[PDB]
């Protein structure tokens, strides 16, 4: 991998969110009302979070739509992009065992280690494990 | 974050979700057995003598009831199990944990309850 | 073993069993009034009866709660109190796998070829079954 | 190998799908509205159609009914009919394991391979599939 | 008498009441596929005019339109089964019964099924 | 009833009816042996402190009820009892149960008068 | 025309037709993982520069980013995949293709993923 | 297994016993009035009673005679009827080690699970059983 | 469409043009032979009353004609037709397909003729 | 692995076979009187038809030309160039049971067990069987 | 609270504080040798062009300046380099960690920095 | 084990904190004048602060006899009363690589680690480390 610019571009400087709001920062901020569901695993003195919303097929088992927040390094943006991509249009598979180690290997060459802001892996999971459960399917998610 | 890597670092504060159960050999299910046996002896009613773990023979002096030792069964039907009125079991993986086949349940499970069992009365 | 002790003890005083029946004899009494479904079983045989209603937190997986009904013999008033207690706030897993063999460990040393004076491990299988059922899971049920 | 019989006699004339239908030709027909929604299969340039229709109690599942279509050959017929007889009254495993070798073995003469002219292993396993999504069960298709 | 439980009761009301399938061993197994061959060899007109057994083998035999032999191989899959036109595929247990990993069948109903299809013309 | 047979033989009830006792076949007599241990030393857990099952042998330790050694017995005469006072025996079947060769009597007699004169005094 | 199945007789459509995929044995899932992993990787020979497969141990050469190995793992729970965080794993069936269950998912899906995603950037 | 026939054949429809029994029902009537003490056997929920009574030459240890009464399946009286032939003429070693395999063999084929149709293993082995007690053999029967 | 080319191919017009008889893996063969021994099976008043195959020897009966063995014969001279008052006519791959050398013939192609002669007279 | 290009570029304008004709499209377009015969084989499904013409010395074996025409696909087009040139003034050999693999060497990495998008080696062995035909001698042919 | 040791049992926020390591079975150190490997071996993109992993057979090719071996040697003085550019050198443990015996210290050391100045030049 | 008595009781009324402080609670008070130096170990499982001290001869030992202040459970007093008669009389090796069974069995019950009652194990590898650092040895520190 390669500079997409990761960081520092382009006319935000750094990511998308900051663009996006407006307020900003503005430390009096609340995100309200409702909360957008799924899996929430935000980490708040890793300075980071990220929150995946799946939409699915029930019929297929097809993911029709996921969408993601990335907050933090501006590099993990790239990795969430590529893995919503490539799990829409694809079989339930796809969208489970979601590493990790590809998101390192991907950005750019792998240390071998988790960053900690290359949460998108953790917040697929919950996502559809969520939605397992919900559908009466929590003993054979586990 | 860092050292000895890369499933095993966390920050310890991404673990507000259920983590992996991991392998990373197969010896690591063992590992985790031999620790759960260990913990339940202790505390000892006298029903329960001893744990023991020689040189890859690993044996379960249970307390007077469910006797069998547990030793890993040679390649495929994995775990022994020799219960006094229900006769052998046997299990294999089904989520990373040796689940018995005659009945479904967790290995985990089955050594949690009949030890502190023989403990109360 | 040890001591219940349901002897007929302590201050119970005819029995504790007696006294939730209610109404006494009463050569008519039957089956009342609500139900939650889950297991229920009895062999009048056996003189034992024993009836399960456990609650368990559909998206979880995890027993709420399992409360008991114990009819026939004083060993089995003990056995459905400690066999409860950890099943609740435990895995699916848990609640399942409780056999005659288990409960005469609870107690002494079975007789010969299991005491058959306590139906608790039919009433559990049920419940269980009734789980299944409910959540229409039927390959792994089967 | 014995006889039906269903060799075209009689009168209807050829088949059991001319009498059914009924406006004759009549090159307008069209066949409409309700049905149950199952499993289809229909390979054209064999001259063959079949949709089996299950209907399933919905608790442990288990096949109330089934009834079929054949389209194709009167001799066809009764293969559909004896796997429809032997899978009502039993679990849904049962309803399967349908060969490949079996269709061929109710007709007599099996080259254990098929050529298009047995469709029913192939409705058999669409209908179950089907089944699945709808009773919520997306991991046992996956 | 209190004999023999699991199997033989003596209130004769566990034949209404859920009981798990199996619980030891491989033998419930072996018994059920036995017991389904006897019932199957009466009423063969022609159809199979003989079944086989052999120590550790087992044949049954349609020969008037053929099938497959049925054979266990060394453990790993158990009771591997070469069907030709479907290639072959692998039986495990998974809850007191074996149901295939694959979208779930059972190998004593296989053939319970092929016998009768032979039976019937 | 459509249930066991030979794990439930009874065409309703057998509890009045006679039958053989029935075995199958080294797995069985184990269960039973066991079976009968426990039911005899029942409602005491200071009897016997410990049981162990390994394979090929039992053990259970006792301090007072004298020594009891189960273990197997080379073919010809299999599995052997030892009573503490007269010897090492073997059993061989005669009755579909082991039948002492000194006496032409059952082992599970055997079990009944000496484990139950240690319980009592 | 009536043989092979079911690609070599068609009834002119690929719509609708039988196929038992990941069976008929160690060489088929041998040829579909290569097959997935080749297929995904061309046009770029800094993603994958090498594939050698010399005695089922399956040697993928990337100097580039992350690779490992695909071995097979002797009778009981064959193949393997180690990945680097993952760590090493056994597959058995759960669909009738090889599932780690573990993770509860295709082999075939984690091959997709780390060419696809190593093409791209 | 073929027809005798005397499955609710001939002239009596269903059984030799109806027809020359004599008080019809009557529903107060009791097997009466001597006996030689032999095996009995019964199951009186699906009504069907067995009784074979035999008849032994103390010298040589041979079976004299052995007769039968069968109640319930006209089936059931050629098992009874096939049995007592044989043994007839014949030693008392014959009339022990009845099975089962037996009773499939005869006539009736089921799986071997008993439903209460032969009761002829019981019977036998009732009478053979009391024969040895009354000759005053015990070690033999232990 | 997707796979196995050679294997299965679809530019539907395959079925009309020629393409060799076997490509892959040598088990084709098997299949095919296989095949040719099902298909013969029905429509025989008692000319097959069993096809037994002792570990992968393969009989194949004519018993009202005698019957014959056909089995693979060690490397050199490996593969074969062995049939009474013919003796051996051996057989090697010649294009994709096992013909004998010395006058083109095809020993699955015997077995179809032979039997199907008992069939007519 | 390195482009042609040829895939719709340039002027043809939109692949090979838009080039060959001309008149272009013109949806009433046919190839008469005279054809240039041999190997033929073609998917409609995968847009792409070969057409082989070998010339071959019947007497030393000896390609003295060939020439084809690739209709679609630009990756083949290179590939069947490479493979004429190479092939004449040698052995059949060489021309014989060309691969499937090698036309996608040229383009870059092979599938390594290939889908039915070079339909090329069918046809290469039809023109095998083609020539052992003409010579006259199906022996080796089977 | 409890399991599976040692720094699964605390808060930690007593991970920066000293505790003791308590590898256990002492099989987990080579894995963490491994995963030291795995990180050696990428995060790069021309050096270690492959790992080859097998079943008891480890190659590591290393780039053109040399190469090491890193596997275990039979029994005392375990994980052995021979390195023909800097001589062979013995390890063994000497406070849970390997230590060599020698000139060298930490073996972990050792194996990161010259990784890492190879990728630089 | 038994209880000593010492179970935050009584008098005091809860042990050692409520009796030595004076000023109490207050809430702002602190370590002062001076600290005890050497390890420190704080932990919210039993939202207290361990700091331990030692003052040992040294020649061939280290200081490793801690007095193992405590301010969670009463329990823990009696830990701290027999580990500083067991570290005494004995060398430094005894009190290094801590037990986990000492703190257990002394605190309730032995099983495996000390539970999370004190992180005093921490606090002691620390404190000997400590000592190591000072005597300027690192290279038998590590």
């Amino acid at each position: 991998g390669s500079h997409m610019s990761s960081i520092t571009k382009r006319l935000y400087h750094p990511k998308v969110i900051e663009h996006y709001t407006h307020p900003r920062n503005v430390g009096s901020l609340d995100k309200k009302l409702p909360n957008v569901g799924t899996g929430l695993v935000g980490a708040p003195a890793c300075g980071d979070v990220m929150r995946l919303q799946i939409k699915v097929n029930d019929s297929t088992g097809v993911i029709e739509d996921v969408k993601f927040k990335t907050f933090g390094c501006g590099s993990a943006i790239a990795s969430s992009s590529y893995m919503t991509e490539l799990v829409q249009g694809m079989t339930l598979d796809d969208a489970a065992k979601i590493k990790n180690t590809e998101i390192a290997k991907e950005l750019s060459l792998p240390p071998v280690k988790l960053h900690c802001s290359m949460l998108a892996e953790d917040a697929i999971k919950a996502a559809i494990k969520d939605y397992k459960s919900k559908r009466n399917t929590p003993t054979m998610l586990s | 974050v860092e050292s000895s890597t890369d499933g095993q670092v966390v920050p310890q504060e991404v673990l507000n979700l259920p983590l992996e159960k991991a392998h990373e050999e197969a010896d690591d299910y063992l590992d985790h057995l031999l620790d759960s046996l260990e913990e339940l002896s202790e505390a000892h009613p006298d029903c329960i003598p001893d744990v023991e773990l020689s040189h890859g023979v690993m044996t379960l002096e249970i307390p007077a009831f469910g006797t069998y030792v547990i030793n890993k069964q040679p390649p495929n039907k994995q775990i022994w199990l020799a219960s006094p009125l229900s006769g052998p079991n046997r299990f294999d993986l089904l989520n990373g944990e040796w689940v018995s086949l005659r009945n479904g349940t967790k290995l985990t499970d089955i050594l949690t309850e009949e030890v502190e069992k023989a403990i109360s009365k």
